[PDB]
């Protein structure tokens, strides 16, 4: 089961109701495009700000297709599909409900929670090891090295 | 003590933070905590810190 | 593969006869400031 | 470390480069434990065990033989240099003393060399040492006690039963290389092994190199470490060699991908580090030392600084 | 100007110096040395191989 | 760390063009480049041409490689007479100072040269001038030389 | 993967209700012509506040076209086209939602990550360094440099 | 001890910051701290200092 591009803008488009399987309406194919250059774009900013999440750009010359495969897991489909549409509510000339920024604030957490690191803080360089670590049968011992590279 | 401070308050800046020993930074960044609708609830300061 | 130990591991050297046999007396400080780049000896 | 010269005639080396320290590492790690436990009843304990002490007391020479014996696989397997083939063996006072010509050839300094050999081959060294002409009190051992003296050829020889065996594994064919390898210094100053493909192998062979086989480069040649000369033996260059790791099986076609230790490194970037004259291209011919499947026990010769030995101490249970 | 030091290796002398041009921290040292040749007598001398 | 390694890097450097400027500028030449050193008298033929030529006032050296040395010390090991040599050549496969009359040294480190490509029966085309007015500073002259192969580059090498 | 000053308008456009195929309307050459100077001038003046992001400027001569490259990274058109938007709106006298805001606000904050930089307070020069680091021989200097450069002996 | 401050605050004033203790400024400028509509909600002052 690959996520593919086109399928994120199907999910937010069912998910506030601008077109669904039994809409009896759908948009026209420049939409989906518009779409999915604006779910690039919002990749490309997020590989900013948050990590990387192993999304799927195209590399070249060429540009992406609705049908092109994104790389994403499943697990982040919720909350990349509601970032976008938030991203994108504006286009249609709409305003978000209270519940769906719950939802998408949620899901956002729970991507974080998710890409969250935390860095550990050595030591400077110029603190003495203690006499109890016997600090002459290696180097950097006498003192600690500190951050390498 | 340790600071407490929230992921999306700190995202991005972590690196500034881990040295702040070791060089001699003129100032720390850090955001503000904002709620759903995207207005400010809180000032930059950390929330608080471990006993 | 972190922790490494202080003696070096021993390595290759060749051997020195050459330098001892030719002769390193009569060319000794003889090039100095004043001579040049080249001295010259007589011959009988 | 090592490095590389300039020559100026001033003294001007503004636009040329300059060494770096290009470290490498050798890394060694643990083994298997060695466990030896028995078990007896209570019963059997108060009826009929005595003299427990004398019942046990050759445990610690077991452990100590298995240790040395697996010792001995290793250092067999992790050998690099070869002299002479497996099908002849030792009876002369020249066989030996190639060894120590070859480890002072290459530019061996620190440290003493040893040989070991297995009991056949001491004796029949004893037997050619009672033909001398002058030494009486020499000949005078060698014909009584069938003893050889502790130098021997300028390397110290040893005479030991402990000594593991080996096969061959069958092979056949002109064996070629097919695909050219990575030898550059900085891909291998980690571990001093290289992988190699061949070609011209039999149709499907199990085992085709078994461990410890050894493979010959024909056209290219060792190379004195310090100065960066080849090697001659009289009017022969020595001939680069290897050693297999692991077990290699051959697949239709007649290819075989093994690992061998001890490296061709022709570096074109860093020529401080070379150790062979010429790279190793493609369809350079090699050939494996020895027989199809013939088995031997196999002599050893090493510096000492060449393998290291540690026991670990264990601690208390609670 | 720059730091200096000899070092005798069987009877020849090295001079090794030390100076930090170029502000990318990088340290850098150089070991010297002057030979001097002459051939007196091309007759007392050459090349020796065996015979069959 | 840095100073174990350089200073034998200098003086292998140092030798090995030594050696080179010695083997360039040598005149004399003794036996069969192809055949290597295997017997008594291919030590002993340089210390008699030496003492021919007719040069005492110094002292005189021989050089070989390591593999060579053991062709003399496994042909010592072969005498009649003497149990010192023998037990020695056994033992240590090391051959004395003295070998033939002149003083025989072991080095592993020396340079090696390639012959260069030749062909033709060559022979002089011009009278040199080899007055002692000329050569008297050098001990050096220029032949040409006629009857070789019609163009080859490398015809005739240092050494 | 070409970013043209037309996209960046259109975008704006588009994002808003002004020009789209959801909102069924052809664009006017006069609104791009707008833009298009409306963005060259907020690239000038970004020169000062948010910094330098490689934005090509044109010549004296010539005058600035849609077609024509911009330069920008693929990382910015967002927070572009969002200030752009927020700087244009009053033309066509329209209110900007709320949630535009926090888009545009968030965008904002994250070009604002990427060229961070924070200074490092070196020592005033009258400070003193210990014997602990060897000024006599290690190191040439009794005291912090400070803001002298390393000495050439060329130049005084 | 150092100050906390946002990038939006001190951004185009950082040299006049690292050099308070080198040279000898009559003051320190800095902004407001401002929401996504433009309205102030809090003062030119740092938001505070670590501990």
């Amino acid at each position: 089961t690959v996520l593919t591009k086109g399928e994120i803008v199907l999910f937010a488009l069912r998910k506030f109701a601008i077109a669904s399987n039994a809409s009896l309406t759908d948009v026209e194919p420049q939409s989906i495009e518009d779409g999915v250059n604006d779910l690039e774009d919002m990749m490309s900013e997020w590989m900013i700000n948050p990590g990387d999440i192993g999304y799927a750009f195209a590399t070249g010359d060429e540009q992406p297709l609705p049908d092109d495969e994104s790389g994403l897991p499943r697990k982040y489909k919720h909350a990349v599909g509601y970032q976008l549409l938030l991203r994108m509510l504006s286009d249609y000339s709409l305003e978000p409900t209270p519940q769906v920024l719950s939802n998408a604030q949620r899901s956002y957490d729970a991507l974080m929670t998710d890409t969250l690191v935390v860095p550990s803080m050595r030591r400077r360089g110029d603190f003495p090891v203690g006499q109890g670590n016997k600090y002459d049968v290696f180097t950097s011992d006498r003192y600690y090295p500190g951050d390498l590279p | 003590q340790i600071p407490i401070v929230g992921m999306e308050q700190i995202r991005g800046l972590e690196k500034h933070w881990e040295a702040r020993n070791k060089k001699r930074p003129a100032f720390l960044p850090l955001r503000e905590v904002r709620d759903k609708s995207g207005n400010i609830i809180a000032g930059a300061t950390p929330a608080g810190y471990t006993q | 593969s972190q922790i490494v130990l202080k003696k070096f591991l021993p390595g290759f050297m060749s051997d020195l006869v050459l330098a001892k046999t030719v002769d390193r007396q009569l060319l000794a400080g003889e090039i100095n400031s004043s001579t040049g780049d080249s001295v010259s000896f007589k011959r009988p | 470390h090592q490095f590389s010269s300039l020559r100026t005639p001033t003294g001007d080396i503004s636009g040329q480069n300059k060494n770096n320290l290009i470290s490498g590492k050798a890394t060694g790690r643990v083994g298997n434990y060695i466990t030896v436990a028995v078990e007896y009843q209570q019963l059997e304990e108060a009826i009929k065990l005595n003299q427990l002490e004398e019942i046990l007391a050759p445990v610690r020479q077991r452990i100590v033989t298995d240790l040395e014996t697996e010792l001995a696989h290793f250092m067999m397997n992790n050998g690099a240099l070869s002299l002479g083939s497996p099908n002849t063996p030792i009876t002369k006072w020249s066989d030996v003393a190639q060894t120590a010509s070859f480890l002072k050839d290459l530019g061996v300094n620190e440290g003493e060399n040893y040989a070991v050999m297995d009991p056949w081959s001491a004796q029949r060294l004893a037997d050619a040492q009672t033909g001398l002409h002058a030494s009486d009190q020499l000949v005078r051992t060698a014909w009584e006690n069938a003893q050889i003296p502790t130098n021997f050829g300028g390397i110290r020889a040893l005479m030991s039963n402990g000594l593991a065996s080996r096969t061959q594994g069958a092979f056949g064919g002109t064996l070629t290389v097919k695909t050219q390898p990575t030898v550059t210094y900085n891909a291998v100053k980690d571990s001093y092994q290289f992988t190699v493909t061949l070609t011209g192998a039999t149709a499907s062979v199990t085992g085709f190199l078994k461990a410890g086989d050894q493979v010959k480069f024909t056209n290219t040649y060792w190379l004195q470490q310090q100065t960066k000369q080849a090697l001659y033996n009289g009017a022969t260059p020595i001939s680069f060699t290897a050693t297999v790791t692991a077990d290699a099986n051959s697949d239709s076609g007649g290819d075989v991908t093994v690992t061998l230790s001890g490296v061709p490194i022709y570096d074109t970037t860093n020529p401080q580090y070379n150790s062979v004259s010429r790279q190793v291209e493609a369809g350079d011919a090699v050939s494996v030392v020895g027989t199809a499947s013939q088995t031997m026990k196999p002599n050893l010769f090493y510096n000492k600084f060449f393998c290291g030995l540690g026991s670990i101490p264990l601690p208390k249970l609670h | 100007s720059i730091d200096s030091a000899v070092a005798t290796y069987e009877g020849f002398s090295i001079r090794v110096h030390k100076y930090a041009d170029g502000d990318a921290n990088v340290q850098k040292m150089r070991f010297d040395l002057l030979p001097a040749y002459v051939c007196f007598n091309p007759h007392m001398g050459g090349q020796f191989f065996g015979n069959p």
